């Protein structure tokens, strides 16, 4: 609720703690484990259930209070960051516009949902080039 | 030695802190009142005006006008007249309204008001030990 | 006829729910007349329903009282010895040391405690004025 | 009486029950469900002597669960006696359990960042622990190990590199332990509590005994201007 | 709408009454999320169709979002003559403060 | 807390409580171990004699309407008095 899962620092003992996250999962953690964690290099997160490596140079503050649209919003940024066009790119033509932006929303639609990770992230590597 | 040889310039006396004794504690060269209590306040430590004074005096006279007091960082308790009985400080008290109240002032309890003045046993109190044996 | 009717644990915890005072009740007169007390205080004892005073020459129930907190073992001894480790600062400094460290502190410095005509013209009426100071 | 009252009496019981003894917990329980309650009083209460009582007082008032107020009374059968009374400060109790639960926390905090970091050789002869930084100053010719400065002895590398799963056990135990701790001084904190004295105790007694030869009253000498440390409260 | 409904929350959290025209959300709106203007003006007329569509038959739930569609047309629909004020205290004698979101027309010859 | 409080009758210490759900109301003293109670009716006191505030002592005197009776107790608080 509003203490480290980790060492459950309250905040009513430590009104100076601030908590993080990572994208990598989105795991909320506080400062102080932080450093004392991943200050001398990568290591796995600390959560119970969660195996992925991570670095402390990635960590970042939550900006929304919902994690599901902090990950939702940050693939978007991720995916706007390759596929970015505009209506003059198609030269006015709305249709083909509109369905560009749908094909774009089901591609965020699916890498955060993982309904295929695989070729979705294959269509992005192929596009980020070209 | 690889110290550079110098030669002594100044002398600054003074005195050790507790913090610095412990932590200086460990050809080798060896390893390791009356008069303040009259002039601050003992409840308060604010200096009074200094002897002479037996009252905190919380609100002072206007330098500027008279009859129009202005109000000063104080207490308003009476001093006492401190006597030294032995090795201890007897503080004794005069009653606005027939002997003196007379108490030992205790070294905590110096010590704490010297601290708030504005660079250079344990077996007995730990179990029983009445007030007496203290 | 024993001193206090007891001969089941709810007997007991009522009779020492109704004390008005603290005076604990003994176990040399609660033990007699009822069979076996130990037990069942031992029994009490270990649910954390009253409080006993045991002996020391051998563990012996005495005086009880009704235990009107919580749970009597909630803590380990890893961090009892903790707590008595800890030492509290000198008592005009610790609202101080709370209050830089972000918690409220509940108290104040004992030195913040602002704890501070003759001459008669007549005469021939002496004796007979009333002091009539107030209306 | 007041929910103020329950509630930090709740937070007196169960510091007392736990971080304490059991005789801890009839010596304050006593003085919590009594007001002033005077040494000779509490000891017919308890049926405990002097030498028992003294280390249970002792260790209350250093924790500052317990404050004393000794006064010279004058009975017309007895020649003046000095009687001794105890009672809670629940200002001073408070912010007490407040420190000691910080700094018992931050103890177990230092301890857990401190056993993450690397491990400091020691030496087995001589017991002086060296740390990493200062062991490497220490390397031989041969460059094998650390050999003592004075023993001149290969260090030996220390323990704690196992235990960096214990206490992080340790600190999640303690901080569930002690959760009804920090619940209550929330509330505490929301609401503001009045600093109690001998005289204000007094208004809530419930007399012991009915011929208590300690007479459970407050005549101030008149006109007395001495101040004795902390014997008034806001 | 989910996404829109969060920037809402975020901008309720501000310390200090802030006061910006429909342009200037707009602009922090697409750089924080990535939300256009035109899907921001089509919020209320899809929202309309999804509920018809979905058999919605008790809308106790869905009552709520009809506020926030009617703010996303608003702010997207007009620039001038209209005004965002954000205050952190609604009732300034409150022990707690309760941040309050207005959207003003200022101009009455719109209407 | 202006219904009960702590008082000293006949120099035993006890808890004096005015009751006033029962009509007449009256006042009742009741001993630490409860070997002494006391009550008497309120309707039957004629004047509530005080000892003036100047004083140490905190005795509270009720004479009966008639030798009249006296029920004189003795307080430990004057705040409770
Ligand atoms: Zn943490
Ligand atoms: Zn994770
Ligand atoms: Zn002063
Ligand atoms: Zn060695």
């Amino acid at each position: 609720k509003d203490m480290c899962p980790i060492c459950k620092t309250d905040r009513y003992l430590s009104p100076d703690v601030k908590f993080l996250v990572n994208p990598e999962c989105y795991h909320r953690i506080c400062e102080s484990c932080v450093d004392r964690i991943f200050s001398l290099g990568p290591a796995q997160c600390p959560y119970k259930g969660c195996d992925k490596i991570l670095r402390k140079n990635k960590f970042k503050t939550q900006i929304f209070d919902d994690v599901e649209v902090e990950k939702e919003v940050d693939i978007r940024k991720r995916v706007f960051n390759v596929f970015n066009k505009t209506i003059d790119d198609f030269n006015g033509d709305l249709v083909e516009y509109n369905k560009y932006l749908e094909e774009v929303e089901d591609i965020i639609y699916k890498l955060d949902h993982g309904i295929d990770v695989a070729k979705t992230e294959e269509k992005l590597r192929t596009y980020e080039e070209l | 030695s690889s110290a550079p040889l110098r030669t002594v310039k100044e002398v600054q006396f003074g005195l050790f802190s507790p913090e610095e004794v412990r932590a200086i504690s460990v050809e080798c060269p060896g390893h390791f009142i009356k008069k303040v209590c009259e002039c601050v306040c003992m409840h308060c430590g604010k200096l009074l005006l200094c002897k002479t004074k037996m009252v905190c005096e919380t609100d002072v006279p206007s330098e500027d006008d008279p009859t129009q007091l202005v109000s000063r960082g104080g207490c308003g308790n009476t001093q006492p007249t401190i006597r030294k009985d032995g090795l201890k400080l007897v503080g004794s008290w005069k009653k606005d309204r027939d002997e003196p109240e007379l108490r030992v002032l205790s070294t905590e309890e110096i010590l704490n008001i010297f601290k708030h003045i504005s660079v250079f046993l344990e077996t007995l109190e730990h179990n029983g030990a009445p007030h007496h044996a203290i | 006829l024993s001193t206090y009717d007891v001969h089941s644990p709810s007997e007991l915890l009522k009779l020492l729910r109704s004390q008005v005072t603290f005076k604990g009740i003994s176990c040399k007169d609660l033990k007699d007349g009822w069979p076996q007390c130990d037990e069942t205080i031992n029994q009490l004892e270990e649910d954390s329903k009253i409080l006993v005073l045991r002996t020391k020459k051998d563990k012996t129930p005495r005086y009880v009282w009704y235990n009107s907190g919580g749970n009597l073992k909630c803590i380990d001894e890893e961090f009892v010895k903790m707590w008595e480790n800890v030492q509290l600062p000198q008592f005009a400094e610790l609202p101080r040391k709370l209050q830089d460290l972000g918690l409220k502190p509940a108290s104040v410095d004992p030195a913040t405690i602002k704890r501070q005509k003759g001459k008669i013209t007549n005469t021939h009426m002496t004796g007979i004025l009333k002091d009539y100071s107030h209306r | 009486d007041r929910p103020i009252d329950d509630i930090v009496k709740n937070l007196l019981k169960f510091v007392v029950r736990g971080f304490y003894g059991g005789s801890f917990v009839l010596v304050l329980d006593a003085i919590l469900f009594h007001s002033v309650l005077a040494e000779d009083d509490l000891k017919q209460l308890l049926s405990i002597n002097k030498t028992e009582l003294g280390p249970l007082i002792a260790r209350l008032r250093s924790d500052r669960l317990i404050s004393i107020h000794k006064q010279r009374e004058y009975p017309p059968n007895s020649k003046s006696v000095e009687r001794v009374y105890y009672y809670v400060k629940y200002p001073h109790a408070i912010d007490a359990i407040k420190w000691k639960v910080h700094q018992v926390v931050q103890r177990l905090k230092d301890d857990l960042d401190k056993n993450s970091e690397p491990n400091g050789y020691m030496c087995p002869i001589c017991l002086t622990k060296y740390t990493q930084l200062e062991a490497v100053q220490l390397l031989n010719f041969d460059r094998t190990e650390f050999l003592c400065s004075l023993c001149d002895e290969p260090l030996v590398e220390d323990d704690s590199g196992k235990k960096n799963k214990e206490k992080q056990d340790k600190l999640n135990r303690l901080m569930d332990q002690i959760q009804p701790i920090i619940d209550s001084l929330k509330k505490i904190d929301d609401s503001r509590i009045e600093e109690n004295t001998f005289e204000i105790a007094l208004a809530r007694l419930i007399p012991p005994q009915n011929q208590s030869h300690a007479a459970y009253t407050y005549n101030p000498k008149k006109g007395s201007t001495m101040f004795r440390p902390g014997d008034s409260a806001p | 709408l989910k996404r829109l409904i969060e920037y809402l929350k975020t901008r309720m959290k501000v310390l200090h009454v802030i006061s910006e025209t429909p342009k200037s959300f707009l602009q922090h709106l697409k750089q924080l999320t990535f939300i256009e203007r035109k899907p921001l003006r089509f919020c209320s007329e899809r929202l309309s169709l999804l509920v018809r569509t979905l058999e919605v038959t008790e809308v106790e739930d869905f009552t709520a979002l009809k506020d926030i569609a009617t703010f996303a047309t608003l702010i997207s629909t007009y620039e001038e003559g209209f005004l965002l004020i954000i205050e952190p205290y609604e009732i300034e004698n409150a022990a707690v403060p309760n941040p309050i979101m207005r959207f003003t027309c200022l101009d009455a010859s719109i209407a | 807390m202006s219904h009960s409080g702590a008082a000293i009758f006949e120099k035993v210490s006890g808890i004096i409580a005015i009751n006033e759900d029962v009509s007449p109301a009256e006042l009742t003293w009741r001993s630490t171990d409860g070997d002494k109670v006391h009550t008497v009716v309120l309707s039957t006191i004629d004047k509530l004699q005080a000892t003036p505030a100047s004083s140490e002592k905190m005795m509270l005197r009720l004479i009966g309407k008639v030798k009249p009776q006296r029920h004189m107790f003795s307080f430990n608080n004057r705040t409770v008095m």
